[PDB]
């Protein structure tokens, strides 16, 4: 179901819906992108007297816009006068009136308490998954279920607060008292846990191992429990990880993470830096997974402080069959 | 040693001046940006001005990596204040607002922020 | 598990083999004599033309 | 045509050779060069009557899992000096002065071995290379750099085995393991701008390298033509000759019978099959062949020695285009193939490190 | 069926 | 089960 | 043509003596540290501005750099340290300083430590006080001149400061010219200050010169002319020393007097020897050195003691020379190792040092610095001299 | 099945109508690569060479290395001084791969080839291999369909035809071959027309 | 006294074992005295290989190894040598001035030195 | 017994150790006697005190003839 | 035990400019 430009020549007027099928079907709020590729989705919507008129002709699809306009708009005035730059408040009226006449506990992801005849409750995803209800939930806003967000002053990194406690970070609109939420663009801040969504990843570098290939060195100091980078990659099934960590060992070559029982994490074809940790068991630093806008990211943090040019590794968590690598 | 240091996209050797710590590693990959223009085109349920609007929204979005809510009632405006040229380039008014609008759906934003984008624009 | 390179890489190697063959042939400092060949030292400063370089320099076209 | 051995010249390393190239940079009348990889060994050859050779210069490198096995021929623009391209599984492009017989110039940015090389066939600085890393390359030589990466998400999901450049220099293709078949271009904005500026860089006035300029999306692609690994592949004017482990050469184009070659875009997914020169008893990849200069004639080799070779011109193809030529003495399996400059002659070299000096009537 | 089996090799024997 | 790193 | 390839397999070798003296260093030495700057240095000179904290095992000095730099700014810097005295460590940058022009040499009023002096590739030397300028200098920031110098026309190696008296100070040139300014004389603005007096006793590019440490109006200068000068102001004659010698066979570069002694004066040259003079009797050469390879750069007799002396240049080698030890008879196989009055040597750097000195408040510690960026200090086997 | 007949019988037909179409094309093909390659002939005839000699240093070479040459013809094995070369320091081993910064997803499938080619150098790959392919495309593999290709004309004209002698032939077809499995690319190309 | 050498390589290959003329560095025709100072020599200056010894029932015995490991790489400007290519400044071009990343390595701090060299005798 | 592998093996060590004896007998790095476990050497102490050091018996009688 | 250190003397010069019958009786 296409509807042409409302720019260009063919302009069928058509309803509302359809000038925004579109845009209401493609779009990813939880993106914040038109098409993301780690947002697969595919649901139809469920729901969000005595003077003359005037004799000038309604253009095909300036119907379409000022028909979608009237639900937004809530009946206004002279507004949508001020956008549609040639058609009267008066013409505007009559004909808003004359169309109107003419009417095993395993880790699982993220999706909302997604319930229109009840909150988030028994039939929860996130009450039966035992995971938390996101910004998204359509569940009213008292839902029990949801995330209350963090009150600490200016450090949201140790146990006193509850998003660092719990295994997430502090998202900026459930947490204002820590400058989560502060800065449209700008990182200078004092909330730790909150460097992931941001991407504060440091200045990492690349050249040949001492141990297996090649490896990758960090230029500039760290401390402890300091952020270091985010482990990205394709995320992908499970089975399709089976598949190709069959090769990916007939190799011996693998860069597989295990995000959740549901994905997994591939970086052979795509991914960053980080991907050429080399192994060790006396590492300098180590890995968590958090959820993060209702996404499971991978964090690297520092087991121990670390000065200029050092090498860096972590646990892999295997039976260490498997040769050094 | 403190050794020989290689970018990590070619593989050639690093010189100590290109150290420079620009880290050959920005949010905006230059392929993606082009991959997601390309996946647009696939699409049929759709509509020339209309793709032309969502890749480029997509592009600015790519490029400042906005996250949370109140970023996107700021976004708009950059939006505008970047692409405004090419948007008369190309005379997409029309599909703009309806975008915006769409936009005001998820409750991301307010009607004086629609309207204040407009008078932006021109 | 890592074998790093050798500079040495055998294009240094045969100018060392020539010439250690070229040294015993002529004062013979293995075979007509000990392992070492003499002293060697009184000398002092013509013992630089056997070998080709017992010294040389860095840098033949320099600043100072 | 009608062909003739008149040597059988043989190694003594025993390891196969793997590749063998005319230097098509001769002089009119000048005397005729050719050139040959192996274990560790560039090996360098003159042709003289009767069959006769004059080996003339040989090479090696200390390290013993190399394996020379590519080579291409060049000159430097600036100082006429012939110059001469290895590479293989150690990995590393170099370059060889046969004139001062130092190895002037290497490059390593590749992350297996090197399967191919080229030079764009008019610049004569512009070497590809292409890799067993899912990868191409394009390097700029005179001023020791890297241009171009042709690679990454778009594609080669697994190694290469060949490339080439069309008789312009407009345009190229490659010719992977993953049952595929790509194009490239070269004479774009993007592509052409970036060659330029890699001419004109200087790492001495720069805090910042030069900006290798990827491109991950394929003008062209298809996996329609065949079933099976892909040895190489060549061009044919605008038609694109591609072999396979399949007993048969194919030529083909992208799209219809009638479809330009530039009018193509990425989004086209049909093909063209207009031409099949069959043959028998290959079951073995990386098994080259090659076309003559003027591209009047096509060699090939096979596992067992049968030479075939096609006069191209008045071809059906399928039904016609078929001249054996053999002796049982090379029992072992040729890889690659080469006329010189004219059609005049055609080596073959093969696993048990031989060499066949192959000449016509008149 | 037979080359599905018969998979690929750069020499024989 | 192919090679998976944990955290 | 062959020189090519020999130099190459020469700097092979390098590699492999260079790895043997790394294994060998810890039965060397006491202490090594070794850096790498971002540029090479010309120059290394201590200071006294020493300092410790209480309750620590190490201790904490100053050097001065250089900078010999391919096009950039040429900065040098005021470097700090830290290693254990007596009884882990590091050290670092702690400030820099732009500089028109390369260093070719530095030195420092050692009355005032906080000032500094500099050469230039350009005629003219200049004056620093690091006290009234920045940590790091930014780009924006301007440059601080802290003074200028004149009465040279080209450039050269030459500082000294006399510690005697305050302020002056005596330079040299392929101007075969001895310079010499004071600048108590004017602490206004006075950016430029000319010459007090010159002198050109010499025919070739005089390379090196200073005071002597005692006497006052008294210094010796060195040229390229196998020849050794001694001036002396309150003279008030400029083209004829109190005294001259032709004293080594080839040019002459290096030069050097002794803290405790009077008389003794140090010199190194190109003929790959050291000698050394009574101040009493200046044709009388009391002693060479013949244990060099190659020309020589510098010679600094140590404080501590009187009885040994430094050297090094070309060779890649830094020499410890001893004066005790002279006429010593000793074993065949020590012979077979070196002549006894040399004491020690140091062949870890991989190519020509350019400079070295020793420093104070420390007893025998070296800083070295040569051309491939890298920086040295040590403290030499403690159990050779018990 | 009949199928592959009506292929071949099919094949003839558009194969005769087209034949002459392109040797037509193939002429004026010809005609193109003979004035590029003259192009290049020209340039060619522009330009010098220094061509090669062998080594006549007397230097610097007694007693190593030296390589020569057999032949099945009548002449002399000849041995020459075998020069080597100054080695350069390799790297380790890269795959190529693409830089990101966020996570992506792609929902991979079967038999997607880059078909799997662990070596040839030791057992010529592991016999279980073979199983192990087989189990992970559950036995398909690229390109295992019976004719050689899948092209819209003969494709429409095989679907017309099949129809003549829409989802009784559609569905098997596109299970003969792994171009669609089921009939969704062949109704696709059938409501092209 | 006596010296008798063992050199190995695959472990279970020709030796071709050995004789000494004098008490010396068979290499580098040293005369160290004692037992440990030639082997701490023979450890330590020709280390690229590897030395080990009951020294013998008859006080002569040493085994020889060829050396895996070694680390025999060049050791200055990390950038702009390993890989300036085969022209002019390939190996040193050290002629003008160039830069490194500031390093820093510390090799001796200050040691403990025992009399008896024969520690080396024990393990 | 394939004698060649393990003579071009030790033959690179050996030509090498050769190679730098001829040198540091004559340029040496450093010194043998300084080196600790070397300490047999140079049998000496911390004698001397000696700035006044002119001895000075040159006498040079060195004359000419012809 | 035969076979002095002189058979490291015929690892550096294998041939040529070789004698005495241990050189080449060294191995």
């Amino acid at each position: 179901e296409c509807t042409p430009n409302i720019d260009g020549p063919n302009a069928k007027s058509v309803q509302r819906e359809q000038s925004l099928h579109s845009f209401h079907t493609l779009f990813c709020r939880r993106c914040f992108k038109y098409d993301c590729f780690l947002h697969p989705f595919h649901a139809t919507p469920n729901t969000y007297n005595i003077e003359p008129p005037e004799n000038v002709e309604w253009s095909g699809a300036e119907a379409s816009m000022f028909r979608v306009l009237i639900g937004t708009y809530y009946d206004n005035f002279c507004a949508i006068a001020r956008l549609i730059g040639t058609k009267t408040c008066r013409q505007v009226y009559e004909f808003r009136v004359k169309e109107s006449s003419i009417i095993s506990n395993h880790v699982y992801n993220y999706q909302p308490c997604d319930h229109p005849r009840q909150p988030c409750d028994s039939s929860c995803p996130c009450v039966i998954a035992q995971n938390f209800c996101e910004k998204f939930c359509q569940c009213s806003s008292e839902c029990q279920n949801r995330f209350p967000g963090c009150r600490c002053k200016a450090q949201c990194n140790t146990k006193q607060c509850p998003c660092y406690l719990a295994v997430r970070e502090c998202d900026p609109d459930l947490c204002l008292t820590c400058g989560a939420a502060d800065h449209w663009d700008s990182k200078n801040v004092s909330c730790k846990n909150c460097s992931i969504q941001r991407g504060s990843k440091k200045h990492l570098l690349l050249a040949p191992s001492d141990v297996a290939g090649w490896g990758i060195f960090i230029k500039d100091p760290v401390q402890k429990n300091e952020f270091i980078s985010e482990y990205c990659g394709e995320i992908i099934s499970q089975d399709e990880a089976d598949r190709r960590g069959k090769v990916y060992d007939k190799y011996m070559c693998s860069f597989l993470f295990n995000l959740n029982n549901d994905f997994v994490v591939d970086a052979t074809r795509k991914g960053n830096k980080i991907r050429f940790a080399n192994h060790s068991v006396n590492p300098n630093c180590y890995a968590k997974v958090m959820m993060v806008n209702g996404d499971h990211r991978i964090g690297i943090f520092a087991k121990r402080a670390i000065q200029t040019g050092e090498e860096l590794f972590f646990d892999y968590r295997y039976s260490q069959a498997d040769a050094l690598k | 040693h403190n050794r020989l240091y290689f970018h990590s996209d070619t593989c050639l050797p690093l010189r100590p001046q290109e150290m420079e710590v620009d880290s050959e590693d920005e949010k905006d990959p230059e392929w993606l940006r082009e991959k997601t223009i390309t996946q647009i085109e696939e699409f049929s349920d759709v509509n020339e001005g209309e793709k032309e609007v969502m890749k480029l929204w997509n592009l600015h979005v790519m490029k400042h990596g906005f996250i949370a809510d109140n970023q996107m009632n700021h976004a708009c405006m950059l939006f505008v204040e970047n692409y405004g040229q090419k948007i008369i380039k190309k005379n997409l008014c029309r599909n703009f607002m309806l975008h915006l609008v769409s936009m005001h759906d998820f409750n991301l934003i307010s009607i004086m922020s629609i309207d204040k984008a407009v008078t932006k624009l021109r | 598990e890592d074998s790093g390179k050798i500079k040495l890489l055998l294009h240094w190697m045969p100018e060392d083999i020539l010439p250690d063959v070229w040294v015993n042939e002529s004062e013979r400092h293995q075979l007509k004599t000990k392992v070492v060949h003499l002293s060697k030292l009184p000398k002092d400063t013509a013992l630089l033309l056997d070998p080709n370089i017992y010294r040389t320099m860095p840098q033949k076209r320099l600043k100072r | 045509y009608s062909f003739k051995c008149v040597n059988s010249l043989k190694e003594d390393h025993n390891q196969p050779l793997f590749g063998v190239q005319f230097n098509w940079h001769s002089k009119e009348g000048d005397p005729l060069v050719f050139a040959t990889v192996g274990s560790n060994r560039v090996t360098l050859y003159e042709c003289h009557s009767q069959g006769e050779i004059r080996l003339l210069q040989s090479y090696v490198d200390a390290d013993a899992d190399e394996n020379f096995y590519t080579c291409a021929w060049t000159y430097d623009s600036n100082t006429s000096h012939p110059l001469l391209a290895v590479a293989g599984s150690r990995g590393i492009i170099r370059i060889i002065n046969p004139i001062t017989m130092q190895c002037i110039k290497h490059y390593v940015g590749h992350g297996n071995a090197i399967n191919e090389l080229k030079f764009h066939p008019r610049d004569p600085n512009l070497l590809l290379s292409v890799s067993k890393d899912h990868a191409l390359r394009l390097w700029n030589i005179q001023t020791d750099t890297l241009v171009a990466i042709f690679g990454g998400v778009e594609g080669h999901r697994d190694e290469v085995l060949s490339a080439d450049y069309d008789l312009l220099g407009e345009k190229i293709m490659s010719c992977g393991m993953d049952h595929s078949l790509k194009l490239w271009r070269i004479n774009s904005k993007r592509m052409m701008n970036a060659i330029k500026e890699s001419y004109d860089y200087n790492p001495n006035k720069t805090n910042r390298p030069f900006i290798s300029q990827k491109i991950h999306f394929p003008d062209f692609s298809t996996r329609d033509i065949h079933r099976n690994y892909v040895d190489c592949v060549r061009w044919l004017g605008d038609l694109i000759l591609s072999k396979s482990c399949e007993n048969a050469i194919v030529c083909w184009k992208p799209g219809k019978m009638e479809d330009d070659i530039d009018k193509i875009k990425p989004s086209e997914s049909n093909v063209t099959i207009l031409g099949r020169f069959d043959y028998s008893q290959c079951d073995i990849w990386y098994m080259r062949f090659s076309m003559d200069f003027w591209q009047k004639m096509l060699a090939l080799g096979n596992q067992v020695g049968k030479l075939y070779v096609w006069d191209l011109e008045v071809e059906d193809p399928h039904k016609a285009k078929c001249t054996t030529l053999t002796h049982h003495k090379c029992g072992a399996a040729i890889r690659q193939t080469s006329f010189s400059r004219d059609s005049s002659i055609l080596i073959a070299v093969c696993d048990d490190a031989s060499i066949w000096r192959w000449d016509r009537l008149r | 069926k037979r080359p599905r089996l018969q998979a690929q090799r750069k020499f024989a024997q | 089960a192919a090679a998976r790193k944990f955290a | 043509k062959e020189a090519a390839f020999d130099d190459a397999v020469e700097e092979r070798v390098i590699n492999e003596e260079y790895k043997i003296w790394k294994k060998n260093t810890p039965f060397l030495y006491d202490l090594v540290m070794t850096h790498a700057l971002e540029w090479p240095s010309l120059t290394a000179q201590w200071l006294p501005d020493v300092t410790r904290p209480e309750g620590k095992d190490f201790s904490i000095h100053r050097l001065v750099l250089g900078t010999h730099t391919s096009d950039e700014q040429n900065h040098l810097v005021i470097a700090s340290v830290q290693l254990p005295n007596d009884d882990s460590g590091k050290i670092e940058i702690e400030i820099k300083i732009n500089h028109e022009g390369e260093v070719n040499r530095a030195r420092y009023m050692p009355q005032n430590p906080c000032i500094i002096a500099t050469k230039t590739p350009s005629s003219d030397v200049l004056v620093f006080d690091y006290t009234k300028h920045p940590s790091k200098p930014d780009p924006s920031g301007e440059c601080n001149p802290d003074l200028r110098l004149r009465g040279h026309q080209k450039e050269g190696y030459g500082l000294s400061w006399n510690p005697n008296l305050s302020g002056h100070l005596l330079s040299a040139s392929d101007d075969h010219t001895i310079c010499l300014w004071d600048i108590s004389a004017v602490p206004k603005e006075g950016k430029v200050v000319d010459a007090k007096t010159i002198f050109t006793g010499h025919t070739a590019v005089v390379e090196d010169v200073s005071w002597h440490l005692l006497h006052e109006s008294l210094f010796g200068s060195v040229a390229d002319d196998q020849k050794l000068m001694i001036w002396d102001t309150r003279s008030n004659n400029t083209s004829k020393p109190s005294h001259s010698v032709d004293a080594h066979t080839a040019e002459v570069n290096c030069l050097s007097f002794n803290p405790y002694s009077e008389f003794i004066l140090a010199t190194g040259s190109a003929d790959k020897t050291v000698a050394l003079w009574d101040l009493r009797n200046l044709k009388l050469k009391l002693h060479s050195f013949e244990s060099h390879k190659d020309e020589i750069f510098q010679v600094q007799w140590s404080p501590h003691n009187e009885t040994i002396l430094a050297s090094s240049g070309t060779d890649r080698r830094l020499n410890v020379w001893d004066l005790s030890k002279i006429g010593e008879e000793q074993s065949p196989e020590d012979a077979e190792d070196g002549p006894p009055e040399l004491l020690f040597i140091h062949g870890g750097h991989t190519a020509k040092i350019s400079d070295f000195s020793w420093n104070p408040n420390e007893p025998w510690v070296i800083c070295s610095v040569s051309e491939d960026n890298i920086m040295q200090v040590w403290q030499m086997a403690e159990n050779i001299y018990n």
